[PDB]
């Protein structure tokens, strides 16, 4: 019996524990994901890749997911076990309001759902959790909210942040080109498409291969919308003809 | 071909092959014994050989035919003792679902049941898949006679005319031949046919001591055994 | 390699290894032989003294499972006496149950059942025993049967274990068993054990006599005193 | 029912072995409202075995052509693509048999586009 | 007794599931399938075919119903397709019980697709090794679903399983479109499969299921025989 277990829990001579690395080399590949915010309204854009030719269309959401009335989450990665903790912190939510009749803030619930998925990398011998998901949301302790999970345990919060393959140009576009207090939700997704425009190699930007999705403020009501494709493709025009003016310019 | 433990329990091999469970189909030809089971009109037929090496040995305790109910009968191949044990659990099979519906069990659902029971040990990676295999004959209303037979890898299904043991092929290529000429069926023509098989398959021209013969018909559905004396009734009526 | 260390790995050709190996574990134990009669059993154990230390009626290999239930074991002496244990338990959960000594067919067939359990799993090691069980009644006359350890039960009429089994059964054949009361099957068990284990392998031994048939009632017990001093006095002519 | 069905192929190869056509062309008439009745495999089969046991004998001047547009006409009703497009070669190669201009030159091409895609 | 209680799927230094992949090729090699829907219900077909007369085609099936309104194909395994077909009658039982309504097709496929996953992570077991096509008429909308050993699952169209998929998926690329009537679809079900098909097809090696607004049924051999008539 312990001939054929394969120890997927103990050190390494140097330092660190590999499952988790592997599992981080494995998030790598298969996305892109990347979410931004400045004032009034919060965005994640993300990177179809299911792109065949005969595809139905249905359940009018691709990979972003509802937690909550003002809870709404992004995921890279193996899809299923994206289900499982998807499935999995919705209860937590609702056990919560449950307990105290209030709307749960987003910093306990990340917690929450990083304890569990650390829980895996200590005791137990099983294979760990290879996803990664970003957190946006909004509540009365400190308005707006962006994070970032990790299958190591840890999370953090942020300003602008992308997780696909190439995240590391955007990262760098992104902290080259921010401003602190003045972006509103006008110039956030030109920022965005220009964003993807550059990390993808498909030039043109097809707008069934995008899917943005923003959450914004009311009197009381928070409302998330997943915008159509009835408008993506003037802000895309837009940015290829100011583009070519700015570039003409030079 | 092969990468890890995948010869050792059973996971995929590389080409999405497992070897643990094709080793079991192997391991049935250990016995070194034949059975054929042959589907009439109106009655089913199951014959075996039986071989007693030595005399100070009971030859009345080597019978490889058992009475799983009143009305089904079954024959068995491979090792013996997993062969006894799957005898067990068919027999409390059907007491509990007679127990528990309230009417006699169907042969096919008892197939089913047991090839159910079987497909769990090629699943796990800490148990030993039961080299032995499974033939069963019945009579059911509005159907008739029918004949099951069941594998150790979890694969049932149901036949007009089978054989199981060394000379599985050839038996099958004999009772093809025979089959494809479509002839009408009683119950003498069954018997002949279903002794002929393994008599010119194994060329022996044997005797009513060395064979063993299990009949059930739309007349007393009952199982029986055969008697050696119309046991030697049969060889001689087919020997003009 | 490494086909060999579970027994829950079928080897390629398809066969498990862990069983042969208890095999030939078997085929160093002593020896000992049992041989029906008209109206009973009778069962004989030639066992070897290692030592002068060691006080005779030591470590009998001649063990009582029931009122009317006699055994005799060879291979390793735990294990014999764990698997008498539990078919003495076995005995008495079934007498308390229904009502009335249990017949051998069904006892025999429960600690072989129990034995087979041990072979699939890699988490417990097959047992090392192989053993008979003699017994007697007025309504169903006298039962022998033999258990191996790979889980394998037969009935015979006369059968030996240990060392030299074929040369023990060799004189054992020439015997016309089928006829005579075991009155006089004494003296010839004694002369057929005193003819094997030349001098030259052993310098001493002991023989272990049992009994059970009509001429005692139904129970089951040693020979008296006198009787083996008689028998063995006869067998030791074979000197001629 | 499906033995009306049945007598009615056989009595139709019978009457194309005696070498009439004015009986078939009867006989086509005779079903049309009796085939909205049954399953549309068989409707589809028997409008099959009839119209080429009719057109593979000789010519008949009268009934070589409304036949196949009553044919194209109900096919174009129960929307079978293929049964349609296989009459339409049909009547276009039948056209040809009877000396025609124009009317074999602009189904064929009208038909081009479609059999192309 | 026990178990192992380790997992026997474990990540390799390029960060690749190697089990899923080796199960995904064992799927490759079983029948081939097809499935089509057209704007009024769906059609499933699959190829079956005994080694020699001797065996029975009438005595097992291909095409299950899990209920009144929901069909059921695979393609992979024989064995594992029971427990599974098993699993997803208790769940069906189960929604029913509470909610005195059919299951909706999304919840079901859903429900099997979790089960599939979590048999991938636990210990001392092996995934499944089949993939599934599953069809439902509900409000109306055709419904269509593939599930995957690895849990995932899409919604399409036209899908070719099987053997020789990728030429099913390029040939259903060519012909397919959104406006279509069954008998339509069912032609061009069998005229795909007749591209792997064997010398001659006859009414009982093909296997066809059709869902329209009035409930799931497997077609009878004769009706199949007549649609293999007077086609091809």
């Amino acid at each position: 019996s312990r001939r054929y277990d394969s120890r997927t829990t103990i050190f390494s001579p140097e330092g660190r524990l590999y499952q988790v690395e592997y599992a981080m080399e494995a998030i790598g590949h298969a996305g892109t994901c990347l979410g931004i915010l400045a004032n009034d309204g919060v965005l994640l854009a993300a990177e179809r890749r299911n792109i065949h030719k005969l595809l139905d269309e249905v359940f009018f959401s691709e990979k972003i997911y509802k937690l909550n009335e003002d809870m709404a989450c992004s995921v890279a990665g193996i899809t299923s076990d994206a289900n499982v903790l998807t499935n999995e912190l919705r209860l937590i939510a609702q056990r919560y309001l449950l307990q105290y009749q209030e709307p749960i803030p987003c910093e306990q619930l990340v917690t929450a759902l990083c304890d569990i998925k650390q829980a895996y990398t200590q005791f137990g011998g099983k294979r760990p959790f290879g996803v990664s998901l970003l957190y946006i949301g909004w509540d009365k302790h400190y308005g707006f909210q962006l994070y970032q999970s990790d299958p190591s345990g840890n999370y953090g919060g942020w300003k602008a942040t992308c997780i696909g393959n190439n995240s590391a140009a955007a990262v760098s576009m992104l902290k080259q080109d921010y401003k602190e207090g003045e972006m509103t939700l006008k110039s956030a997704l030109a920022l965005a498409i220009k964003v993807l425009n550059k990390t993808m190699d498909v030039s043109k930007l097809s707008a069934e291969k995008v899917e943005i999705a923003t959450l914004t403020r009311e009197n009381g009501k928070t409302v998330i919308r997943v915008l159509k494709q009835k408008e993506v493709e003037q802000l895309i025009k837009k940015h290829e003809e100011e583009e070519a003016k700015a570039e003409r310019e030079k | 071909s092969s990468a890890g433990f995948d010869r050792h329990i059973t996971i995929f091999s590389p080409e999405g092959r497992l070897y643990q469970v094709e080793y079991a189909f192997k391991a049935i030809n250990q016995g070194g014994l034949t059975s054929v089971a042959v589907r009439g009109k109106d009655c089913a037929v199951i014959v075996t050989q039986k071989k007693v090496p030595d005399k100070l040995l009971d030859s009345s305790t080597v019978t490889h035919l058992f009475k799983i109910t009143e009305n089904i009968g079954c024959v068995m191949t491979g090792m013996t003792a997993d062969s006894r044990s799957q005898v067990q659990r068919a027999r409390y099979e059907a007491a509990n679902w007679k127990y528990k519906y309230g009417y006699e069990i169907p042969v096919d659902m008892l197939c089913k049941r047991i090839a159910d029971i079987s497909q769990v040990y090629t699943q796990n990676a800490e148990m030993r898949p039961l080299g032995c295999c499974m033939i069963l004959i019945g009579i059911d209303e509005e159907q008739g006679p029918q004949v099951y037979k069941c594998d150790p890898a979890g694969y049932y299904c149901g036949f007009k005319a089978t054989a199981a043991g060394v000379k599985q092929t050839e038996s099958t290529s004999f009772l093809e031949k025979k089959v494809k000429k479509k002839f009408d069926w009683t119950f003498e023509q069954t018997v002949e046919t279903a002794i002929t098989c393994l008599s010119t398959v194994l060329s022996i021209d044997f005797k009513p001591s060395e064979i063993e013969v299990g009949v059930v018909t739309v007349e007393n559905p009952k199982f029986r055994i055969l008697t050696e004396a119309e046991i030697d009734a049969h060889l001689v009526a087919l020997a003009e | 390699t490494g086909y060999d260390l579970s027994a829950s790995t079928f080897s390629p050709d398809g066969r498990v290894f862990q069983v042969e190996y208890a095999m030939k574990a078997v085929e160093n134990s002593s020896t000992a032989i049992g041989i029906r009669c008209k109206d009973g059993v009778v069962f004989g154990v030639e066992k070897l003294v290692l030592s002068k230390l060691y006080e005779e009626g030591s470590n009998k290999r001649l063990f009582n499972v029931d009122r009317h239930v006699g055994m005799a074991v060879a291979g390793l002496l735990a294990d014999a006496r764990s698997l008498a244990d539990i078919a003495r338990e076995e005995a008495s959960n079934f007498r308390s149950n229904f009502g009335y000594n249990i017949p051998l067919k069904h006892l025999a067939d429960r600690v072989a059942m129990y034995v087979h359990a041990y072979t699939l799993y890699s988490a417990v090691r097959p047992f090392g025993c192989s053993f008979m069980l003699g017994s007697y009644s007025v309504n169903d006359g006298a039962q022998l049967y033999m258990i191996d350890p790979s889980g394998v039960s037969y009935g015979y009429w006369g059968c030996a274990i240990g060392k030299a089994r074929q040369a023990a059964k060799t004189e054992i054949e020439k015997l016309q068993m089928k006829e005579m009361t075991c009155r006089d099957i004494v003296k010839e068990v004694a002369k057929i054990i005193y003819i094997v284990h030349d001098e030259v392998k052993d310098k001493a031994f002991e023989l272990e006599l049992s009994w059970v048939g009509e001429l005692t009632n139904g129970r089951h017990e040693i020979v008296p005193k006198d009787i083996r001093e008689e028998a063995e006095k006869y067998a030791k002519e074979s000197l001629k | 029912v499906q033995v009306k069905e049945q007598s009615i192929l056989e009595l139709g190869s019978l009457l194309a072995k005696t070498g009439q056509a004015a009986e078939l062309g009867g006989l086509l008439k005779y079903v049309r409202p009796f085939l909205n009745s049954i399953s549309k495999a068989k409707a589809a089969r028997l409008v099959r075995s009839l119209l080429d046991l009719f057109l593979d004998m000789e010519a008949a001047t009268g009934q070589e052509v409304e036949l196949c547009l009553e044919c194209i006409e109900w096919a174009k009703s129960e929307k079978r693509t293929f049964l349609r497009q296989a009459l339409e070669a049909r009547l276009v190669s039948l056209y040809f048999d009877t000396k025609r201009y124009q009317e074999a030159l602009h189904l064929g091409s009208q038909l081009l586009r479609e059999l192309k895609k | 007794e026990r178990g192992y209680s380790f997992s026997l799927t474990t990540f390799s230094p390029s960060g690749k599931l190697v089990q899923i992949e080796y199960a995904l090729a064992a799927v490759a090699g079983g029948a081939p399938s097809v499935g089509i829907k057209a704007a009024n219900g769906v059609v499933l077909a699959t190829e079956k075919k005994q080694k020699s007369i001797l065996y029975d085609e009438r005595s097992v099936h291909k095409v299950e119903p899990i209920t009144k309104h929901i069909g059921l194909v695979y393609s992979g395994m024989g064995p594992d397709y029971r427990v599974l077909v098993h699993r997803a009658r208790k769940l069906a039982q189960q929604y029913y019980l509470v909610y005195q309504e059919p299951i909706p097709t999304a919840q079901l496929v859903q429900r099997v697709a979790s089960v599939m996953q979590e048999y991938t992570q636990s210990g001392g077991v092996r995934p499944f090794g089949v993939s599934l096509l599953i069809c439902g008429w509900n409000e109306g909308r055709p419904y269509l679903f593939q599930s995957d050993p690895s849990g995932a699952y899409f919604a399409w169209k036209a899908t070719a399983m099987g053997k020789n998929y990728v030429n099913g998926k390029t040939f259903l690329e060519k012909r397919y479109n959104e406006d279509l009537e069954l008998e339509d679809a069912i032609h061009t079900a069998i005229l795909t499969l007749k591209e792997s098909f064997e010398g001659q097809m006859t009414e009982d090696n093909i296997e066809v299921g059709i869902c329209n607004e009035a409930g799931f049924r497997r077609l009878t051999p004769t009706e199949v025989k007549d649609y293999l008539a007077a086609i091809a």
